[PDB]
């Protein structure tokens, strides 16, 4: 027993927002039929809902009531009632769970304060950046919110699930240098964990056709005190008359503030030397080449779970040169093992990504996401005949097949044997690399994560940069699944069928299947 | 009987366990305040270091507090007592090092300098007589001053009164300590405003 019509519409208490916006969120107007939740699901369960309108801004003191007046005939009148309270300031934090990292990592991060006045926003930014720090699980993180109307103040409780991030090759994650020279009271036989510091070490051992050494660190708060980062790594490697490669490198990060605080710098120094006899791949033979490079890359990184993103995108611009010595500031086979003592280049990419979920998401977390690529690259030279022999791209395949080779870089192009698309010869100065891809997990674990896909690439690569043409490429389709191991990174398993030919010859198209491991 | 076993090995989860196990299931066991002490030892030594997830100190806290009014009789009581003194100063100064992180941050995006003296502020009042008292008041007495210099140009005389206050009041808490001299430098540079 209940009456059907919504007679008048009423606001009392209200002093923070207009009463006729509130007329417009609430979505009623006199003459329409009568519910119950159309006003309760409208004022307090959705996200534009009025009380979310008060709790999301900080005054989480508040209370609501629709009273009925006038029931009579075919109609109510209603009038809704609130009580506005003092906007909460949040008086402590406390943060659980965290095992193997100092809290002096992550309260670094936080973007709550004490003393400052509450907002959803900086919350939800908050765990956003601890998900994608990876310190912890991205997976069933939530605050324990716990206000206190005596004093009209509010205390966060942040319970964290802890993981391990380690792998011949090592990935240290929470290696602390300062723990490793100075231990603070006891090292107790255990590696000098904390500061969220990384250290990583790979290399090949085999020695009668391979053999490398490598090894990388990196500080993301140098100083511990801003967040301005350090990077520096090393390599060398051996391989069968040889052929012989070794350098490092040296790079700073700074995050932005000029478009938005998502965007971040990075300027880089790097430094390599290849070592050669009577070798034959390359078209250097003989000699030893140089070349000091400077890089800066603009990114921007704004995704919720590094593993199984669904929402934001990852958008990157890079240029890396090299000191142009043809020109005045130098000056002055038949001979292309000469001139290149110094090489000299100019290289440009362009590289972004964007995943867009495509079922509500938040409910049925498990969700289906769309996801999208878009990679461009140039590399270009100050002189005509002067192109250098080193940092080409190198196309088609796996794309890790590769890194057995470290003067190339190689870029995957699902569908299309391996390397195939550049051939000895015909390297490649200029390359496009696009494509959709609908994803599905699985599972998401702690431990491990696996998702399914289906994909629809693009891609191509030229030898001479002025035919590039990004709207001629051979194209491709197919499908695969990928395996995430407590202990190990990525595997996985895809099968794609080429569809256009390469170079007047269809013997690489058709279908193929590659092997991916470690991350793309 | 097994745990004394375990605690002799350094095994402390194990022997912590089979000592307590025994004597919730009977209030003494038939080992009494030995088992007791022991279990509040090893449940002691497993303590992480001050800025780590401090999960146990707090059990280890509660379960001194509740062995003392099982057994006021022990001589164990001072044994505990000064245990959970160790425990407290340990819970103090994680908050301490979180109080100096926002000061060593500053006025960086946030603010921070307002969150030093409310977070050593909060520590003050929720263990009131620990040692690190002098560490946290004049922590208080930095984070006021350097709140002065970066305040509005409306709003820096309360601030300086502020800063003036807390040195009177450092002064008053103790009327010598090793740290005075930085403290008198805030002093002469704030009583002039």
């Amino acid at each position: 027993g209940q009456k059907y019509y919504l007679r008048n519409v009423t606001w009392v208490g209200n002093t923070l927002y207009p009463s006729e916006q509130l007329n417009f969120l609430l979505r009623m107007k006199k003459g329409d039929v009568y519910n119950q939740k159309l006003l309760g699901e409208r004022t307090s369960t959705d996200d534009d809902a009025i009380g979310n309108l008060y709790y999301n801004n900080g005054y989480l003191f508040y209370n609501l009531d629709p009273v009925e007046v006038n029931i009579v005939g075919d109609s109510i009148d209603l009038e809704m009632r609130i009580y506005e309270g003092r906007q909460a300031t949040i008086n402590k934090i406390n943060i659980s769970g965290n095992d193997r990292l100092y809290e002096n990592v992550v309260r670094r991060e936080l973007r709550i304060r004490p003393g400052q006045l509450f907002s959803k926003d900086d919350l939800m930014r908050s765990l956003r950046e601890i998900q994608q720090m990876g310190h912890f699980d991205p997976e069933k993180l939530q605050p324990d919110i716990q206000p206190d109307p005596v004093n009209g103040t509010v205390d966060i409780g942040l319970p964290l699930t802890s993981k391990a991030n380690d792998q011949l090759s090592l990935k240290f994650t929470n290696f602390s240098v300062a723990n490793l020279l100075r231990p603070g009271e006891n090292y107790r036989g255990i590696l000098p964990q904390g500061d969220g510091q990384t250290l990583t070490i790979s290399g090949q051992t085999n020695a009668k056709y391979y053999q490398s050494y490598s090894i990388s660190f990196f500080d993301p708060w140098f100083g511990g005190k801003r967040p301005n980062s350090l990077s520096v790594s090393a390599f060398f490697s051996v391989q069968t008359k040889s052929i012989k490669m070794w350098g490092l490198s040296l790079g700073w990060g700074k995050r932005l503030k000029w478009p938005d605080d998502y965007f971040t710098l990075s300027a880089e120094l790097a430094y390599q030397r290849y070592n050669l006899k009577d070798w034959q791949y390359f078209p250097v033979t003989n000699g030893k080449c140089n070349d000091l490079s400077l890089s800066l890359t603009l990114a921007r990184n704004s995704i919720d779970n590094p593993i199984f993103p669904r929402t934001g995108s990852d958008f990157s611009l890079s240029v890396q040169l090299t000191p142009p010595y043809s020109l005045f500031d130098g000056k002055d086979q038949d001979n292309m093992n000469k001139l290149h003592r110094w090489v000299e280049y100019h290289k440009w990419k362009f590289k972004a990504k964007t995943y867009t979920p495509l079922m509500d998401y938040i409910a049925h977390p498990k969700c289906l996401v769309l996801m999208t690529r878009t990679e461009f690259g140039l590399l270009g030279h100050y002189n005509k005949y002067k192109k250098s022999p080193f940092g080409t791209f190198d196309v088609g395949g796996d794309g890790m097949t590769g890194y057995s080779s470290y003067a190339t870089e190689s870029i995957a192009l699902r569908g299309y044997e391996n390397s195939s698309l550049t051939p000895y010869g015909k390297e490649g100065y200029a390359y496009a690399r696009l494509g959709i891809e609908l994803r599905y997990p699985l599972m998401l674990e702690t431990s491990t994560n696996i998702y399914v896909l289906g994909f629809l690439e693009a891609g191509n690569a030229w030898h001479d940069i002025s035919k590039f043409n990004p709207f001629d490429l051979k194209r491709s389709a197919g499908i695969g699944v990928r395996i995430f191991l407590p202990m190990i990174g990525m595997m996985g398993i895809d099968w794609g069928y080429g569809f256009d030919k390469i170079n007047g010859s269809k013997e690489y198209g058709g279908s193929q299947f590659h092997f991916i491991l470690g991350q793309e | 009987m097994l745990g004394m076993s375990y605690y002799n090995q350094k095994d402390y989860q194990t022997a912590a366990q089979t000592f307590i196990t025994y004597f919730n299931t009977y209030p003494r066991g038939t080992f009494t305040e030995l088992a007791r002490f022991h279990a509040g030892k090893s449940l002691f030594l497993d303590t992480p270091e001050p800025r780590l997830d401090q999960s146990s100190t707090y059990q280890a806290i509660q379960q001194l507090q509740m062995f003392m009014e099982y057994f006021p009789n022990s001589t164990k009581k001072q044994e505990a007592q000064d245990m959970i003194f160790a425990l407290q100063d340990k819970l103090v100064l994680k908050e301490l090092y979180s109080a100096k992180l926002y000061y060593n941050l500053g006025n960086y995006l946030g603010n921070n300098y307002e969150s030093c003296v409310i977070t050593a502020q909060n520590a003050l009042k929720d263990y009131p007589y620990t040692d690190y008292r002098e560490e946290l008041s004049i922590l208080i007495l930095r984070a006021r001053h350097e709140m002065a210099i970066y305040s509005v140009e409306d709003k820096k005389m309360d601030r300086y009164r502020e800063t003036i206050d807390e040195y009177y009041a450092f002064k008053n808490e103790f009327p010598e300590s090793k740290y005075l001299k930085e403290a008198e430098k805030i002093f002469n540079e704030s009583q002039k405003v």
